[PDB]
């Protein structure tokens, strides 16, 4: 066939050519950390908690946007991965606010597991964190700024599925913000699922909000009535 | 320090969308001729120089000019807000007319800027980041500019200013603003990069064409 | 031959608009340029 | 007699660029009376066969500042067309703290420059040559312009470029203030109107670069030496500097030396012998220095006891754990608070970061405030491993070297004036109570 032979902590992987490291892996089971990777949307390779250890190799891979090479081994829960996150969060959280109670995403924050899963346990950061000031995108989405880890998640969802092109990034470096630059409402039929992909509570859903946490509440699975498409 | 300018648009009177921003019709063929330097299919390639002319002709760059681009280019107007907040040489705010960056960065640091700083500073009156009443001088601090042999210097509206001392940069503040336009170059007596006295290299004149080629050719 | 005058003085007359007007000169130099098949990324 | 073991002391007519201090005509007829623009026809209707290989003996290294062996990078866009344009781009951004002689290369000797883009761009097949220029270059550009025109008016470059039958355009790009858009993918994205964000690799430039066609990023120093390289063997170029540290190199000397300058050397100059020859020594004598950063900020720096034989060629400034970079020399005495010095360098990368990827946004800033802080000794000495540590947490992990270059001072400054660190820490405890 095709198909070359992978090795994931030394367990052998028949994967298609052109597959990702973080696929490979995937294959049998291991979930490789994330936060601006999603599999429907085009790679990014900004976050940088992807990055694993490809045996013989001196350097970390970002697994999200690296194809896996003929004969290669991924060593996922090697010493230097483990830093290499253990890093990755702690530059993570240097500037995060200390929202969570007040933030919806308490229960549901990906940043909030990874860093119990993946990250150090304190912090020796001593300095002051940074503040971003809110923007309006609408009466649907609510805006907090303070809590982006610009994943630029939001921008290409936006661009691709709903291709609209209204968000963006102004600035650069530490002061780097995502926003649209002008007072400008973000409407589409599709334009809520930017609460979805969004891993931390930056963007959150107005209605929706302080009403309910997400341990207490109760999920039925059903179809929506709202159109024809089910 | 911080960054101190915001990358957030207010509408103001003086900047908003109908604030009326057009090019010229020579400034039109100027930007026919860099839309041509592209392939067929990327238009967007030209966003960075067709802004920094807006940038020319009107002196700074109003959201009217970026949105002008956006139009003029067929690209979404959060890609030109995009490229003109990430790059320090558009001005989103207006500046004097002779704009005065000040290196500060190691190298001109070793010798001496805070001196050329300081006197600049007490030549105009004003601070590291205001601009003059008469809206003629407007003082900032930059990074590296490429100059650093020559140490300490300051660019003033596409022009280098080298090797200065507080008494240079002085009569260059005051000849500026008498209406006339200070030579560039260095101010030691050395108009290069040349070592300071003596010309270490370089001395014997150069050879003629063909002095070294290899055989075959 | 000399090594006493600094031959680099054209840069002292120099406009805001001559990096511009040398690219309008220019233009009727160069090749026609490679098509991408679409008008932009966006068609 | 062969195998050299001293270096440091080239005569005139082995010079490469033969009017760097601009003591005579840039303009065409002068550089033809120099030399330039000979025999191009031959060297182009040889093949780009001939030219790689020529390239490749040479042992010329990149220098931009990783050093990377020529010829390879220039074979990598060798392969066959795919219906796809080739296009070479030559850097021209000249970012880094202490370089300036990419800027003299273009403002006095354009034309080397323009030959040089004809020939790579034969050499990889190339159509045409985007010179990404940096924006506050305005004057260097004009001069480049300048000389492009007539490089046209005379037949030189265009259609039928130099009558071998090869249409070559070499087009003049200029940027807007971003030292980030010297990286190759960073400064292929701003040619692309987009912001200087670099891209990830793979892909390489060889395979997907400018427009998404097969690209080659290249110096303007490595770009200009290739016709010399190509008419004078190529076999002469390999015969300067140590073995795989080859050739002639452009040195800017500054901070505190009595006469800072730029010079071209034989590769593997000693640094003291460069300092005292050329640069006039030390301020106050060599008995006064104190500290010398190599190769721009972005290395890491070396006391006065390794600079006594340490010699300029990537080889021995690795085993001196400082790198050669761009072969930028920052000198510093005894008489300057070096703290306050790594501490603006670490300033300057704060400002200078494009903030895409976390490591670099988040601990390139972590750093500048710690180190402003280390500035009035506001800390405590385990501060100084805590700094440690997040400088390795950086270094390796970014999408581009900016991060990198941001983490190596600091360590080049841990490494050999933590006791300058603990006294500051000491004198501001004792002061403050
Ligand atoms: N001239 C200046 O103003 C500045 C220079 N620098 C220097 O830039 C250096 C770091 O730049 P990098 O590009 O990250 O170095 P690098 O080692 O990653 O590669 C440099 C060149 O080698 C090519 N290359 C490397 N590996 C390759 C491979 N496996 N396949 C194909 N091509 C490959 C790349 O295409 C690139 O063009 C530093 O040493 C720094 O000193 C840094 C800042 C400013
Ligand atoms: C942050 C950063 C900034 C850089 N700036 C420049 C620059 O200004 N000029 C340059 O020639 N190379 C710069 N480089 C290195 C480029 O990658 C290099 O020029 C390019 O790879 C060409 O390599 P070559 O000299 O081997 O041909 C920079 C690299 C980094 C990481
Ligand atoms: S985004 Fe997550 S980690 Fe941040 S405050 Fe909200 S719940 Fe806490
Ligand atoms: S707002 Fe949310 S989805 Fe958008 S870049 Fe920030 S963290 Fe990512
Ligand atoms: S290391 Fe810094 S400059 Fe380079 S891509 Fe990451 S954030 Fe941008
Ligand atoms: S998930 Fe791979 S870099 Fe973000
Ligand atoms: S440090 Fe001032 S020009 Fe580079
Ligand atoms: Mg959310």
């Amino acid at each position: 066939s095709n198909l070359i032979e992978v090795f994931v902590d030394g367990q052998s992987v028949m994967v298609e050519p052109g597959t990702t490291v973080l696929q490979a892996c995937e294959k049998v089971g291991m979930q490789i950390p994330r936060f601006c990777y999603h599999e429907r949307l085009s790679v990014a390779g900004n976050c940088r908690m992807c990055l694993v250890e490809i045996e013989k190799a001196p350097k970390v891979v970002a697994a999200c946007a690296m194809p896996v090479m003929k004969g290669w081994n991924i060593l996922t829960n090697s010493e230097k991965s483990k830093k290499a996150r253990e890093g990755v969060m702690e530059f993570l959280l240097a500037n995060h606010p200390l929202d969570c109670p007040i933030c919806d995403q308490g229960g549901e924050c990906d940043l909030q597991d990874q860093s119990m899963m993946f990250g150090s346990d304190r912090s020796r950061f001593l300095e002051g964190k940074r503040a971003v000031e809110d923007k309006n995108i609408g009466p649907l989405v609510k805006t907090i700024m303070t809590r982006c880890i610009q994943c630029t998640r939001c921008i290409r969802f936006a661009s691709e599925i709903a291709g609209v092109d209204d968000l963006g990034t102004t600035g650069r470096g530490n002061d780097m913000q995502v926003g649209t630059y002008i007072e400008k409402m973000f409407m589409s039929e599709l334009s809520g699922n930017i609460i979805d992909i969004c891993p931390v509570g930056a963007l959150t859903s107005k209605p929706y909000a302080f009403t309910a946490r997400p341990w207490e509440t109760r999920k039925t699975e059903s179809i929506d009535v709202m159109d024809a498409v089910g | 320090g911080a960054g101190g300018a915001l990358f957030v648009h207010r509408d103001t009177p003086e900047n908003n969308p109908d604030t009326p921003f057009d090019f010229t019709p020579e400034n039109y063929k100027r930007i026919e001729a860099i839309v041509k330097n592209y392939p067929e299919g990327h238009k967007a390639a030209a966003v960075l120089p067709v802004l920094d002319l807006a940038q020319r002709q009107n002196g700074w760059l109003p959201i009217s000019a970026m949105n002008k681009v956006a139009e003029i280019l067929q690209v979404p107007p959060m890609r030109v807000y995009e490229v003109a907040t990430f790059y320090t040489m558009y001005n989103r705010k207006p500046v004097g007319k002779y704009h005065i960056q000040v290196c500060t960065t190691t190298p001109c640091m070793l010798r001496n800027s805070d001196s050329i700083l300081e006197a600049i500073q007490k030549k105009l009156g004003i601070k590291v980041g205001e601009t003059t009443p008469d809206k003629l001088f407007t003082l900032i601090e930059v990074e590296c500019l490429g100059a650093c042999v020559n140490a300490p210097m300051v660019q003033i509206n596409d022009n280098y200013y080298e090797d200065l001392t507080p008494k240079d940069i002085e009569e260059i503040i005051d000849e500026l603003k008498a209406g006339k336009i200070p030579k560039p170059g260095p101010r030691s007596g050395r108009f290069s990069c040349e070592p300071a006295g003596g010309l270490t290299s370089l001395t014997e004149p150069p050879k003629g064409p063909g002095f070294g080629v290899q055989a075959g050719l | 031959f000399d090594n006493s005058t600094y031959r680099n003085l054209q840069h002292h007359e120099y406009s805001t608009y001559t990096f511009l007007d040398l690219n309008v000169e220019l233009s009727k130099f160069r090749m026609p340029q490679p098509s991408s098949g679409r008008q932009s990324p966006r068609h | 007699a062969p195998k050299k073991t001293s270096f440091g002391s080239l005569k005139d007519e082995d010079r490469i660029f033969t009017n760097l201090y601009g003591r005579h005509d840039w303009r065409l007829k002068g550089a033809q009376s120099r030399g330039d623009w000979y025999k191009t026809k031959e060297i182009l209707l040889k093949g780009p066969d001939w030219i790689l290989g020529e390239v490749k003996t040479s042992g010329l290294r990149g220098r931009g500042g990783a050093g990377f062996p020529t010829g390879l990078k220039w074979s990598f866009m060798n392969k066959p067309s795919d219906g796809r344009p080739k296009y070479l781009v030559v850097n021209a951004d000249e970012g880094e703290p202490g370089t300036c002689k990419d800027r003299e290369i273009i403002r006095h000797d354009p034309h080397k420059l323009v030959e040089g883009c004809l020939v790579g761009g034969r050499a990889m097949g190339a159509r045409a040559a985007y010179i990404y220029i940096r924006g506050e270059f305005y004057n260097e550009a004009s001069n480049l312009q300048v000389a492009i025109r007539e490089a046209y008016e005379a037949g030189l470059i265009g259609k039928n470029a130099c009558g071998s039958g090869y249409d070559f355009d070499v087009f003049v790009v200029r940027g807007a203030g971003a030292y980030i858009c010297g990286e190759e993918t960073a400064l292929i994205e701003s040619i692309e109107g987009k912001q200087g964000k670099p891209r990830l690799k793979p892909p390489f430039p060889a395979d997907v670069g400018v427009f998404g066609c097969p690209t080659t990023v290249a110096n303007v120093e490595t770009v200009a030496v290739s016709p010399t390289i190509c008419r004078r063997g190529g076999a002469w170029f390999a015969s300067f500097g140590r073995e795989r540290n080859s050739g002639t190199k452009l040195f800017n000397i500054s901070g505190h030396v009595n006469h800072p300058c730029t010079v071209e050397e034989e590769m593997s100059v000693p640094l003291k012998e460069l300092i005292e020859k050329h640069a006039g020594g030390v301020i106050g004598g060599w008995d006064n220095l104190l500290a010398v950063i190599p190769g721009g900020s972005s290395t890491p720096l070396i006391p006065k006891s390794v600079c006594e034989t340490v010699l300029m060629d990537f080889d021995a400034l690795v085993q001196a754990q400082t790198g050669l970079g761009t072969a930028a020399v920052i000198v510093m005495d005894r008489s300057t608070d070096i703290v306050k010095a790594i501490a603006r360098l670490i300033e300057f990368y704060k400002h200078e970061s494009c903030g895409q990827c976390t490591p670099c946004r988040e601990g390139v800033d972590w750093m500048n405030k710690v180190m402003a802080r280390f500035v009035k000794g506001d800390a405590r000495p385990a501060e100084i491993d805590s700094l440690w540590e997040i400088s390795k947490q950086i270094e390796g992990h970014t999408i581009c070297a900016l991060g990198d270059g941001a983490a190596w001072p600091v360590q080049g400054l841990i490494r050999h004036f933590r006791p300058e660190l603990e006294e500051r820490m000491q004198q501001f405890a004792l002061q403050h109570q």
